[PDB]
């Protein structure tokens, strides 16, 4: 079934990056009642938070990600997205390889390589949801973008395992 | 607002009885390598494995082995 | 209790090693 | 790694021993509030208490251990500090046993004995603290006396252990 696995790796590869892009990119992470400038029902994403009904609904503005050293770094931390961005790159970085793997069937690291990144990109998932949710901690919904972020990670996962069942399955028949 | 406090799970018990717990692991580990070991008798409880064993009692978690001899059994009774 | 177990098991060890040295 | 094992086990044995004497000597175990004669912040070890601003800076005097026959004991066993003591005795024999295991390479039991010695040695520091800490408290701090106790507990065990392995491979060796 290596067809089918690579196929499985390649389909899963885009989908968690797309996935993982739209999640960072777009703004309905949050619905809370917050304020674009009374406070009104909002949603909020990484950047921006926006009005979701009444006068000055459409209008978004840049989220004061600042107003204790913990503080100091969650704040930072959840400031720049560093987590969600990473695992952004780590996705890119798996699919690059994803890539190469047929264009150079020759090295078999390249595979595994991939199956390691994407997995990486998973942990780096989860903690980029762990600060998310703990920075806003410091009533409430989460958007789709949010859940954009959940199914990334599950993805990647699989990707991941995948991958890995790949190169041990060309070591195996190579060798034996 | 109380933040919680990233590392607040350790708070119900001292800093002091967390520093214990880890001394006492290490002597535990070390005198269940030694009492299984020196024995010429039968030389499974090496010390990475004595390690093993006391971390998972710990954790109860269980183990893949338990100690067979009485000085194991003692160690591994009162840890 | 812990310590104590532990000096005791040392000394079980010492006494079964020498009844099955000699 | 023979050689090296048994250059591991001596300086190893050196460090324990003069962390361990260094720690019982010294007068940097806690740092708190009281008088060496209002009070003031001082340093306390197991038999000086020091003021370390004021007036009487730098004046010192004996601790009072004796200002219910568990709460004697404990005051009896922490005025003494017999078990920190006997933790530095300990370490003296180990190493001595283990210069001695140079020159009579026929018995074995030498370095064995060094090993036993050592884990004896971490076994009484660690009552040592236990007892030192539950005297205490019946705000703090501890300084770098009480550190350079826990670590000369954990080269003492890492040094047993290594000895028994010189032993265990010693009577594995003849067996071959
Ligand atoms: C054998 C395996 C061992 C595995 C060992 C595990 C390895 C250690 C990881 C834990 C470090 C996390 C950390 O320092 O958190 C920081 C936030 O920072 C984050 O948000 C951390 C996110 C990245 C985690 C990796 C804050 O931590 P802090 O600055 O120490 O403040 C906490 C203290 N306080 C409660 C008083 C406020
Ligand atoms: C703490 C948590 C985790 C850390 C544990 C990782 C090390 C595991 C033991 C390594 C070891 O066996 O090394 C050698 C000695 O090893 C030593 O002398 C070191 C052990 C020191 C004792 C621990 C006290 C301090 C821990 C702080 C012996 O090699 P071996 O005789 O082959 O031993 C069995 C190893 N095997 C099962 C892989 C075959
Ligand atoms: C199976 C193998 C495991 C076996 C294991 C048994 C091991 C023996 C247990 C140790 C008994 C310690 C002891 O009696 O504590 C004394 C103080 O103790 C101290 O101040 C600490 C002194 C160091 C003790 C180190 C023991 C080795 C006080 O004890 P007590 O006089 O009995 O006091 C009455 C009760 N009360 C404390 C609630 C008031
Ligand atoms: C085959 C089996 C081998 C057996 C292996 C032996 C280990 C036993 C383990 C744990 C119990 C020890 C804890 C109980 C300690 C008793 C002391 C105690 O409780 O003292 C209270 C004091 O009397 C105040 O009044
Ligand atoms: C048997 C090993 C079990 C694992 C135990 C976890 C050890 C926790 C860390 C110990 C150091 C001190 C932590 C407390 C610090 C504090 O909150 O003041």
């Amino acid at each position: 079934d290596r067809g089918i696995q690579m196929l499985i790796t390649t389909v899963g590869a885009f989908a968690a990056f797309s996935l993982m892009t739209i999640a960072v990119g777009t703004d309905y992470w949050l619905y809370s009642r917050g304020v674009c400038r009374e406070e009104v029902m909002t949603h909020s994403g990484l950047w921006r938070t926006c009005c979701l009904e009444g006068a000055f609904r459409g209008v978004c503005k840049k989220i004061d990600h600042f107003p204790d050293t913990a503080e100091y770094l969650l704040r930072a931390v959840r400031a720049s997205s560093v987590f969600p961005i990473l695992s952004v790159t780590l996705l890119f970085f798996g699919g690059l390889c994803v890539a190469a793997s047929e264009f150079h069937r020759s090295r078999h690291s390249v595979i595994l390589s991939a199956g390691i990144f994407f997995v990486s990109a998973g942990l780096s998932n989860i903690i980029g949801i762990i600060v998310y949710i703990s920075a806003n901690a410091g009533s409430y919904s989460y958007g789709w973008s949010f859940y954009f972020g959940a199914f990334s990670f599950i993805i990647a996962e699989i990707v991941g395992v995948v991958a890995v069942h790949i190169y041990i399955e060309k070591h195996q028949q190579l060798r034996a | 607002k109380s933040k919680p406090g990233v590392f607040s799970f350790l708070d119900p018990l001292a800093y002091e009885i967390w520093m214990c717990i880890v001394f006492a692991y290490i002597g535990v580990s070390v005198v269940l390598f030694l009492v299984s070991r020196f024995s010429p008798y039968e030389w499974e409880f090496g010390i990475f494995n004595s390690l093993w064993f006391s971390l998972g009692a710990f954790m109860q978690q269980g183990c893949d082995i338990s100690p067979r001899s009485l000085s194991g059994r003692i160690v591994g009774g009162v840890w | 209790i812990l310590i104590g177990g532990l000096g005791l098991a040392m000394l079980v060890a010492l006494i079964e090693f020498c009844y099955k040295s000699r």
